[PDB]
RNA sequence: AUUUUAAAAUUAUUUGAAUUUUUCUUCUUAUAAUUUAAGUUGUUUCUAUACAGUACUUUCUUAACCCACUCGUCUUGAAAC
RNA sequence: UUACCGAUACCAAGCCAUAAAAAGAAGAAAAAAUUUUUUUUUAGAAUCUUUUUAUGAGUAGAAAAUCGUGGGGU
RNA sequence: UUUUUGUUUGCUAAUGUAAAAGAGAAAUUAUAUAUGUACCGGUACAUAAAUAAUCCUAUCAC
């Protein structure tokens, strides 16, 4: 579904109407009369195999390769763990500076693209969002120090979705790693953290 | 008494009802005393009555002189208010007696609260000038003295953040 | 003005403009060490400048001159005064800014070895036409009873020799580095070398 | 290198101002190597964080931060106006601000 | 400043203090409007005390609502509680300052039965 | 002219290209350091 | 609790024309949905698996930026020497 | 010559009051639970309710609505 | 000087930063010219001339 008004062609995703609002003189009613929200539409830059910096998270400045545009809008990303240390991670387009560089423009790696695409497809949106039960379990540990952390980690590991994600990541690594390693400079780049320095002015940097 | 005490078993009180001494001088004396061991305070008072150590007049210091003794308290001005000291000495003695009556060793007693309030003034007349009567009031004071024997929330996200920070530091 | 401490070589600068430049920086929040303030310049003739300063001197407080306009007449102090003139120095912020400024005559114990910057917006070379009369601040100060001018000059001269010596060594080091680079461009890889060449190094 | 930059360094100057009227809803930020309107415009949407230290701990820490949006450039010389969630205090007026690369 | 909490907009958390109430004890802080030539507050010079005005008023819809979103109703007696059985979400009880401890307890009990909030349950607790 | 063109190149570089240059410099430094050591 | 309808617009169909021959060509015959109509909705975190904590709301207290002259009064005019 | 900064004026939107203007003596809406329960509302006070638009300086002065004190009847 | 843990009766355990995120950068000098180098201020030869539009220094973990 899409609407094409004044030449845009906007694309409509069906949304749910969660919030109830108090009606004027009798009882409650759902706020959103609207049923179909316009889709995010990512910028003409975010591709399927570009390296991108992750600006914001714990993995701050690590350059990771983009994996899947995730329907929801925010996209998946991997620093094929065993290369970089960034796992299969979901991230918004905004907390990424996608570079001009592309993995699938190197002559060696470009031929492994179909498999990568397939792997990406295998990933879903709901496989990231942690279920309530797990969260509850995690919380339950708060009634020593390092022990607690360990327990939390264990709990995280336990989740089936998480396990699946891990497996996927591993598969991706297997697919990708050796070629990347062989292109030594590129591998190094992937490993390294992007930093601003005096001289790197930022507004002039076409990266 | 104006203090907060908790255990009055370790305290020894003492008061003067309406002392016919100047509030200002006696206030100064009290200030000089306060937070002293009782015996030391007593000693000091005795010295001042025999004009050996001054009491430094820091607050009510209009016109008060410029003694050599005031150097001891990092100050220029001081006096040797005798009458005030005597009154104060009496009340210290009373306090000591009270302590004795209790089971408080007077060596370990600190003046925790030396309060001097001004009391209701006695009124007299002085005669001035072109047939004008003026007041010639005393400024008496109440003295209260108290000697006293002397010798969370974690959160999961927050925890995670902390751990991450620690890791980064490492 | 994002550095910790700018040293400003005040030689060849135009007093007022330089001061103005300093003041804004100070306000923003930036320690500034104005160094070599004997050589600041003023845009009038010398005599004119002297006259102005004489007039300034004349304005003391009639009643009791211990208070009232202090006629600080070391060139550094003059500079400082000028700077103050352009700050809201009767506030707290202004005061802080003022404090942040240090001024020196010649160059002493750290500021020999710090880099010395220059404000080209306030350079006499760029700001006065060469047929205009200017005046060295130090000379002016001397004329109005500073005295320690010759001494300062001597000190400067002494320092210059040291600087020259240091510079020779530096030059030698640079040359050595260059040589090493030349040697060790051949020993890297080819592609990397090519890349390096492409971007200047 | 322990810790990575990922922001442009900045100086929180005064508030938006007349000569003698205050307007504390906006602050003015100087961004390090940005000298013109045009260059300032690059940063216009970026998020700005004034992080600062305190003596007492708060959420178990001594550092807190107020966030802002960088609303608009501020006339010719690369200064930008930044609007913060809560107004920044004038205790801040010489201080460093971090202008993040997000968005 | 403006003090949003949710839909409650308060335009002015600061009280309007009487002009010069700060200077003389005899002048209490209770707002009094300065008459008098040359007042400066009356004349509204920059930097002086503000004058309360009808512009400051809260939106007709949220006006007497407390942070609770509930109109306060003061209650002296159980009988009075009854009007708010049919309004237990819109109104919240305050028990009158003069009500005795036993009576207060009783009132609190009644309120609990009604599901109606009591804003001063803790009095004499 | 040379310097201008170098500047232009620097301006127009990709992140990766910058990283490449950095890597190259590092390599050179290593080599350079070794040579210095040898000299000393 | 029927002007958050009607229509406009859009999408996918269906009948008939038009000269701007056009994957946005227009009108109109009918039908469904949609929002560009018909004033912000969603998603995910956090507060938080908390009963008050250092967070949150609030009072006071200090600073800081900017501003601010003693009110009353007679007076053309008062911060008034 | 541009660009900029710059008011309580201007503009857009919100909220208050005033003024005027429209206009007004019957009914299920939703969510959450698991087809039935629970959760809120289910309005109709004419000097009142809903909505609209404009406007808002002010001494002397005028008016209205409010607020409070001592006592009275209810 | 070094290490550890901390600063989450008036007191007797104890905290503050007008500014850390690479806060990097020592010729000198003239401005209708300078600077070196080598000889005797002079001569000859190099060198800079959008000079921080640069150079240095970062990531290669154990
Ligand atoms: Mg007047
Ligand atoms: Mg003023
Ligand atoms: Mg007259
Ligand atoms: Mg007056
Ligand atoms: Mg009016």
């Amino acid at each position: 579904k899409h609407y094409n008004v004044k030449g845009k062609k906007k694309v409509l995703v069906p949304v749910n109407a969660k919030k109830t609002i108090n009606k004027k003189y009798f009882g409650r009613k759902v706020a959103s009369k609207k049923k179909y929200v316009v889709q995010r539409k990512l910028r003409k830059s975010i591709e399927v195999g570009k390296v991108a910096i992750i600006l914001t998270g714990k993995h701050m400045g690590k350059r990771c390769i983009i994996t899947k545009i995730l329907n929801s809008g925010l996209l998946a990303v991997v620093g094929p763990y065993e290369i970089n240390g960034v796992p299969l991670k979901r991230v918004d387009s905004r907390y990424l500076v996608v570079t001009s560089t592309n993995i699938f423009n190197f002559e060696n790696i470009a031929k492994l693209k179909d498999d990568f695409l397939n792997y990406a497809q295998d990933i879903d949106d709901d496989s990231f969002i942690k279920t309530l039960e797990i969260k509850k379990k995690q919380k339950k540990l708060l009634k020593f120090m390092n022990n607690v952390i360990d327990k939390i980690k264990e709990i995280r590991k336990e989740d089936p979705k998480v396990q699946k994600l891990e497996g996927i990541q591993k598969d991706i690594g297997s697919l990708l790693k050796p070629e990347i390693l062989k292109n030594k400079v590129f591998a190094h780049y992937l490993k390294s953290k992007f930093t601003l320095r005096n001289d790197m002015v930022l507004h002039k940097m076409k990266f | 008494y104006a203090k907060k005490i908790r255990n009055l078993g370790k305290c020894a009180k003492g008061a003067g009802v309406d002392l016919r001494v100047h509030f200002k001088n006696t206030y100064e004396a009290a200030r000089a005393i306060r937070r002293m061991k009782l015996l030391e305070a007593k000693k000091y008072l005795n010295d001042v009555i025999e004009k050996k150590r001054c009491v430094p007049f820091r607050k009510y210091n209009g016109g008060v002189g410029r003694t050599n003794q005031a150097k001891e308290f990092n100050h220029t001005q001081g006096r040797w208010p005798a009458k005030s000291c005597k009154f104060l000495l009496n009340i210290l003695d009373n306090v000591q007696a009270n302590a004795e009556s209790r089971n408080l060793d007077v060596s370990k007693l600190r003046l925790i609260h030396v309060m001097v309030n001004k009391a209701r003034p006695g009124r007299r007349r002085t005669y001035k000038a072109h047939g004008r009567i003026n007041p010639f009031m005393s400024s008496p004071c109440h003295i209260q003295i108290i000697a006293r024997e002397i010798n969370i929330s974690n959160q999961n996200r927050l925890k995670n953040k902390s751990v991450k920070k620690q890791q980064t530091v490492q | 003005m994002y550095k910790k401490e700018y040293v400003i070589d005040c030689k060849g600068h135009l007093l007022g403009r330089l001061a103005s430049l300093i003041a804004k920086e100070l306000l923003n929040g930036q320690r500034i060490v104005a160094v070599r303030c004997e050589d600041i310049n003023i845009s009038g003739s010398l005599y004119r400048n002297k006259l102005k300063y004489q007039e300034f001197l004349r304005l003391r407080t009639n009643t009791n001159p211990k208070k009232g306009p202090l006629h600080l007449r070391e060139p550094s102090k003059i500079l400082w005064r000028c700077v103050r003139g352009m700050l809201p120095h009767k506030t707290y912020k202004g005061q802080l800014a003022l404090k942040k400024l240090k001024v020196c005559v010649g160059m002493p114990y750290p500021y020999d070895k710090k880099k010395k910057y220059v404000l080209p917006s306030a350079l006499r070379a760029f700001r006065l036409k060469k047929h205009r009369r200017y005046c060295r601040l130090g000379t002016l100060s001397s004329r109005v009873g500073w005295n320690y001018d010759t001494l300062v000059k001597k000190n400067e001269v002494l320092r210059k020799q040291v600087s020259k010596a240091y510079y020779k060594k530096k030059v030698n080091n640079l040359n050595e580095k260059k040589e090493i680079k030349t040697e060790a461009l051949n020993l890297i890889n080819p592609e990397q070398r090519q890349v390096l060449e492409n971007f200047g190094y | 290198l322990q810790a990575v930059r990922l922001y442009e360094k900045g100086v929180i100057l005064g508030y938006k101002r007349s000569q003698r009227n205050q307007d504390p809803n906006f602050t003015l930020i100087s961004i390090k190597n940005v000298n013109t309107k045009k260059h300032a415009q690059f940063y216009v949407g970026k998020r700005v964080a004034y992080v600062y230290r305190t003596t007492k701990h708060h959420d178990g820490v001594k550092i807190k931060c107020i966030w802002g949006k960088v609303c608009r450039t501020h006339g010719n010389s690369g200064v930008i106006r930044a609007k913060f969630k809560t107004h920044i205090p004038p205790k801040a007026f010489g201080d460093r601000v971090r202008i993040l690369m997000y968005p | 400043a403006v003090k949003k909490v949710g839909k409650i907009i308060k335009k002015r958390t600061k009280k309007f203090t009487r002009f010069q109430s700060n200077r003389f004890m005899r002048v209490k802080p209770a707002w009094r409007k300065p008459r008098g030539i040359d007042c400066r507050v009356r004349r509204r010079y920059k930097g002086t005390n503000l004058m309360p005005s009808i512009g400051y008023g809260s939106n007709k819809k949220t006006k007497f609502l407390l942070p609770n979103n509930k109109y306060k109703y003061v209650v002296k007696n159980v009988k009075e509680m009854e009007p708010l059985i049919m309004n237990h979400t819109k109104y919240c009880v305050q028990i009158a300052h003069n009500v005795s401890s036993k009576k207060r307890k009783q009132i609190i009990e009644r309120a609990k039965q009604m599901n109606v909030s009591v804003i001063n349950a803790k009095a004499r607790l | 002219g040379k310097k201008m063109i170098i500047k232009k190149k620097r301006d127009e570089a990709t992140d990766f290209e910058r990283f490449q240059v950095y890597f190259a410099k590092r390599e050179l430094k290593k080599k350079m350091t070794t040579i210095k050591n040898k000299k000393n």
